[PDB]
């Protein structure tokens, strides 16, 4: 059918999508929202989504998205991605978030 | 928040219920087979005239299977035709083995998939089954991917 | 899954399964004419001779029958009544008692012309003008709501109702459809198993050497068939020991009638009409259980009748009777017997005047009492 | 693997019967009203309003969705949000499903016993009409079956669908069993034909097409009266067979599970006479009547007290539910004979006089028409 | 694992029926009161109050959770904490489950026999309102079933659920049995295809995918009227089958265990008429009726002696429960004839006068109404 | 065995058996409840309306119910009655007829304090004073013999009667307990037999070469489960003839329902209360024998009632009745009904005065006679 098996991003790889909040969601040791090793995962491939970041400067509208090794937005990462920025930039409790527009690969 | 799968896996039909688009205001010149790429040769009164893909053309969509419009088994000259311009669809192929996931497909003559090393265009979606001593693949069609040369 | 933008499900499949298969004909047709021909009685009228005279003058009950038929099949039907009115056919009807015909249209022939949702009127949400497109090259003509009546089928979810422009659904849902469909498949497989009871095998070493489609192979096949047709219990066949062997293989057959009876029972269960009516076979082992089966069947048909037969009556009666207040009674749908009808007439005639002779109950009401329950005892109108 | 109940309702037939059989028969059973000066005009006015289709589908959607509403409009010179003044006026009633009704305003006054019960109902019919607000007295709410309160307040004080998970999957398993039985019948017999070197013949070519066409042709002409030829040295033709038994019994057991979970018995859900007994389905029916009346007393009467005082100007009245038993002419005549002889066999000697004997005889529903008078 | 009564009730239909079939019929049965001047106004007040659904729910939670509380509000000009002075007033009644009531104050003084009996009840309904206090006179409590005194004290004087462990696991085993039956029917027949060298296939390659493709395709086209060819040297095709029998009896035995442990019999729980006999199910239903009367005498009355003294100003009255029997229009007709013949067959010979004869004839509730008078 | 201290060890084995198992619940609560709810009637009293009024004013029947139940269960129970009197509860009771409260205790809360062996009074050899120790942080206290009454179960020989301190035994004897326990074992065995009906075996040469708890073995077992889940009638499984085989074996089931029916028969036969009251299943094969089974049940329950219910009557009634001589009679334990009561009352009213109009049997006592047999005919007292 085309059903796919997915895992975390690594070096020299091609990003596919971004996991989103859903019913299937577990808690890590540090109270972090995670997807367990065995189970269903929802991946959104087109549209606007809030994504974790570890940058320190507000991104410019429309510029290309550059990812980090572990799969989070970073201002000068070495992984190239087709997605774009949408302009949203905010900060949850001790967490940085950024608004990313994803195009279908 | 998930997308359902569609059951029949026959050539010429859609494979998923993701975002798709069907251009139903068209007519055919010549004969077309379900699951082949087509090209736009002209426009009359808001209607697009399509034909099977020649050498040197730019594909526009893929013929779509319907059980009322086409009672013969294929699309005939002078018939209204369904064409899929955006979405995942099962296509006829002459390849022998599945290409790399998310690669770029290349269309031989007659609108069949024969290449997996294109520069830009439609992409392989991960489905590869067997039909009639031949194979069927799953392609992801996007609207502005192939641009007509000036 | 992709689907046409002009949704149409009960358009061709229902009509095909109705006019081709017979069990569908029965399951959709047994009810309506039985309801309409059960009969009805009116109360509050001066007399009934003229009532029956006007009824069998108008002669509209076959139209009522097939109107209810299309209502049950296509999920909707309409009937238009024409009135002796000197006004344009768009206009409403003034009070009166007059009409010149009633004629029926199917679900496909009626649509809505304009809609009124005025707050003060309780008719908000009710389509006030119906646009009908008849057949046989007749131009469409819009109708005021007062003239026509719309009859629906069975209840559906409101979500489906609004999507189906306020119209019911067909009784032939896909579950009943494929339950009907696989019955023929099972019957065909049963006949195939009956054909395949016994087989014979004839083995001849070197038969592969035979040429394809030449005189030798044709001669061999002619000889084999010829010796096959003349064989039997009273005949013997000879073969060669070294070269050929003749064996017979057989298989048993049993349980097929029970399996088919189970399939028919499933058809009955999904239909809702019971055995001695849908299969029309008396069980035979019991003397008087078919009577209770048929009275349960009348329970079913009566509870269905109260839902749809009445609105037609309340729509037609005010145009035929000039009397101002009347009531509908439904005759007890049970066939009675010269024997027991004679007995019940005796019973009621002696009950009505066994003990009224000592009270103020006089002749002028005793006669109405005796001729109220429709007797075989006529009586000329008088004192 | 959870599916919305509406699709199952309007698709499957057994679900249709299970959800629909009770309310329609319940409402068509009828009733009588006591304390009324006369009943002819009562029936005339009742079938003048002719609201029973709306009543039927109101009860139906209350049974299915676990919640239904009826809006009753009245002749009054006030806005709909206002309460209803005393009187007996009615002009129309309409029916709305579970999804179009909510609660708006809260009352907690300890003085009235009305604390904890919604005061204003917020209706959102949709269909390009602005949602509006209605006072309590103008609306009645019909609920489904009883549920535990910890789920009741979680579901906004509303009932649950009568199609629970056990009923749903019990229904679903039956079709799977039927399909499996059909497969069992189809696979009764199998013919095997083996030929040395058959594997040498290559895929999807003319030789294979010819061979398989020949096999189909020879299979089409086999049977009792026809024989087939075989080469002994290379090829063999055998037949394997299997038996069938107990499938109807297993299907009957599954139907038993269906009827046990539904709670309505076989001659009503399967609608098949037992046939082996002539006078036991009558008590079967009376058990059905007892259960349906038991369920009716719970929920059908509230409509009666909701609507009846709004149409009758009389101060006092009562509801009696008609004896839900099929009435057979002959025994009806016999009962009428017994009643008429009892009512005046021994009143000739005491103060039981005609003005009340007539009332007694025309109260117990006779066929005896009698004009009012002394 | 599956022991939570709250979820089990609303997730299993059998639990639903087995828990609530009894009290609703109990209350709908009916009764009457002797020593009252008249009954018309009594029923008028009763159906004006319309608290029977709340009574049904209270009894249902009493049977399920082992304990429920019922609260009545009276027309009295004092604090709700204060006791109730003698009178006949009623305003409304509400019901709470086992989870909202507790104890505050004790009485253990010598002179009163009420020593050691609860005095003041702490009601904590929740619903964002302050929990409050109620005197013993206002609230009545309905219990479940008797237990050993040691468990009675351990459960702070509250009973136990009717769903004990034996009932729960007996119910659970039925689902396992039917699932095994479905698996049994699925595994009736199995086809095996043996090909020497098939092990040489590489895992998850085009060759293996095509092989299983062809296997499924050839399987889908077989049947009675179709044949399959194989190669004698390298492959063979076998079929193995197993029979089925006795599972209807097995499941019937499981259901019989369920009914025996429950105490409610087949024509009420399985809902099959026995069919092999004409008139024994009437005796079965009257056995059900005698047991339902036995349990009714235990728990339904206390509600009556708790509520009735608050509505009737009459001093001394008595209760009788209407004999539970389905009345047949016909048979009540003949019994009325018999009673009207017995009431005045020979009373015209002694001092028994019409003044008491009319009372006799209108006491046994007839279809003959009679205006009060001489 | 170690047990928690707050759960003091006193027959909690049988207590938990009672409060857990359902068949024990039925067998212990079936008799006393019906016994008490059967009702009774009293003769020699001026009137019975006030008797019933005071009776349901005191409303002690739930206490009587669980008193009898605990006496049947533990083999002993105590009922304590307090009277409106101006004396200490230790002293005896003077003549009078008063009640103010009555309460119940089980077997474990009662002991003997003072014993009498005086020669002249026949009362010697039975205890004089009872020491009750309710617990519940209230001091135990002492009761005179007359105030309270001790209810016992079934008779035992004097040899164990004397060692059980004049107290009977539990109705759940060893044989009954073991027979009840065996049924659950048989049911579990039946479930296992049904599960083990069919087995599939897969054989692969060299399969044992694989290390345990390893990647290859995990893959192989996942593949086995996957292919097992997808097999069926319409699906086939391929194997390799050279290396692996797939066999299936099966066993039948028969006689199990009869075996369990026989075990239930043993249970009911040893219990003594019969099938249509313990299994709650009508015989179904006959129309008019279950009623005779009922009257056998009523006869046995009446025989048991005569031994236990009366002592409560003669222990309590002398404290509530003011007149001197009375009779306690039991209603004939049979469910009456419309028909039979209607025609029986007809027979009584014709028998009471069909032929008495000729002799001295006159009206003032004829009315008393006719309303003595409890009729539906209410009558005002008078001449």
């Amino acid at each position: 059918d085309g059903h796919k098996l997915v895992k975390a991003l690594t070096t020299g790889t091609t990003p596919y999508g971004v996991a989103i909040r859903s019913h299937w969601q577990t808690v890590n040791a540090q109270n972090q929202m995670i997807y367990e090793d065995g189970g269903a995962i929802n991946v959104m491939t087109s549209g606007r989504v809030w994504m974790l970041s570890k940058s320190t400067e507000a991104p410019t509208f429309g510029s290309a998205v550059k990812l980090d090794v572990d799969g989070q937005e970073k201002s000068d990462g070495t992984i190239e991605t087709t997605w774009t920025y949408a302009g949203g930039w905010t900060k949850y409790k001790d967490i940085q978030l950024v608004e990313v527009q994803l195009h279908q690969l | 928040y998930e997308n359902l799968f569609l059951r029949p896996a026959c050539p010429g039909n859609i494979s998923d219920t993701s975002t798709y688009n069907i251009d139903g205001a068209c007519v055919a010149q010549g004969d077309i087979g379900f699951g082949s790429a087509v090209q736009v040769v002209g426009i009359v009164d808001g209607v697009k005239v399509v034909a099977a893909l020649p050498d040197g053309g730019t594909p526009y969509g893929i013929a779509f299977r319907s059980q009322y419009e086409h009672l013969s088994g294929k699309i005939l000259d002078g018939e209204v035709c369904n064409v899929v311009s955006h979405g995942r669809v099962w296509t006829l192929t002459s390849l022998g083995e599945a290409p790399s996931l998310f690669s770029k497909l290349q269309f031989g003559s007659g609108g069949v998939v024969t290449g997996g090393s294109g520069s830009a265009g439609w992409t392989f979606a991960g489905g590869f089954v067997k039909h009639e001593d031949g194979y069927i693949i799953e392609v992801q069609v996007k609207q502005n991917a192939f641009i007509a040369p000036p | 899954s992709p689907k046409p933008f002009f949704m149409s499900d009960a358009s061709y499949h229902v009509g095909s399964f109705y006019n081709d298969n017979a069990t569908a004909k029965r399951i959709v047709d047994v009810i309506p004419e039985e309801m309409v021909t059960a009969g009805f009685k009116i109360s509050g009228v001066k007399d009934e001779k003229e009532f029956k005279s006007l009824w069998d003058s108008y002669k509209i009950d076959p139209s009522l029958v097939d109107a209810l038929c299309w209502a049950r099949l296509y999920g909707g039907a309409a009937i238009v009544a024409i009135i002796n009115d000197n006004r344009m056919l768009t206009s409403p009807v003034k009070p009166g008692a007059k009409l010149e015909g009633v004629r029926v249209y199917d679900r496909f022939a009626i649509t809505i012309e304009k809609r009124v949702t005025n707050a003060r009127s309780p008719r908000y949400g009710e389509p006030e003008i119906y646009k009908v497109s008849p057949g046989d090259n007749i131009q469409p003509y819009l109708i005021h709501h007062t003239r026509i009546f719309i009859a629906d089928g069975e209840r559906v979810t409101p979500q489906m109702r609004k999507q189906n422009q306020g119209w019911g659904a067909s009784v032939l849902n896909k579950s009943l459809i494929d339950a009907i469909c696989d019955y023929d498949y099972c019957e065909s497989l049963a006949t195939q198993i009956l054909r395949r009871k016994q087989q014979a095998v004839w083995k001849v070493k070197g038969l592969a050497e035979m040429c394809d489609d030449d005189d030798a192979q044709y001669a061999a096949r002619l000889r084999l068939a010829q010796v096959d047709d003349n064989s039997g219990v009273g005949r013997a066949i000879g073969i060669d020991a070294e070269t050929e062997e003749y064996d017979v293989l057989n298989s048993d057959i049993s349980g097929v009638p029970e399996f088919l009876s189970s399939k028919m029972d499933r058809i009955v269960s999904l239909s809702g009409i019971h055995e001695i009516i849908i299969k029309n076979k008396n069980v035979g082992g019991v003397s008087a259980s078919q009577n209770t089966a048929l009275e349960t069947f009348y329970k079913l048909v009566d509870r269905k009748r109260e839902e749809d037969y009445r609105p037609l009556l309340e729509f037609l009666l005010p145009f035929i009777v000039d009397e101002q207040e009347w009531s509908i009674e439904f005759e007890p749908l049970s066939v009675p017997s010269k024997k027991e009808e004679s007995e019940i007439t005796k019973n009621n005639v002696e009950s009505v005047t066994k003990a009224i002779t000592e009270q103020i109950i006089d002749l002028e009401e005793a006669r109405d009492t005796l001729r109220s329950i429709a007797p075989e005892f006529k009586l000329k109108d008088g004192n």
